């Protein structure tokens, strides 16, 4: 993951797969590697069940 | 998951 | 605040300064916009007098 | 003003 320093002195941690800071829209952590996507960068369309584990392209 | 928004 | 929620289906409320969720650190609340940061992601190294009002950078 | 720790 890339992070961005903005303005206020404030870390952004990027989404890998669009890359892009502007985000809002909800992450889901990969639990193997930990770096966290958007859901629909992702293919995620609802909350998945808690009990799941999700792993993110790489692993 | 672990999941996350504002 | 990005808030993540866990395994436990738990909210854990992120530091804006570093986003990290893993802290131990002690945290502040702002008293404006009630956004709470780590004491060292906004300068703070020992717990302000309580009839003090603390800030945050945006607000 | 308002603080917290574990
Ligand atoms: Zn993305
Ligand atoms: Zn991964
Ligand atoms: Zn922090
Ligand atoms: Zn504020």
């Amino acid at each position: 993951m890339y992070v961005i320093r903005d303005e206020w002195g404030n870390q952004i941690w990027i989404c890998p797969g669009c890359n892009k800071p502007d985000d809002g829209s909800p992450m889901i952590g990969c639990d193997d590697c930990d770096d966290w996507y958007h859901w629909p960068c992702v293919g995620i369309m609802t909350a998945p069940p808690e009990e799941m584990q999700w792993f993110c392209p790489k692993c | 998951a672990r999941t996350a928004q504002t």
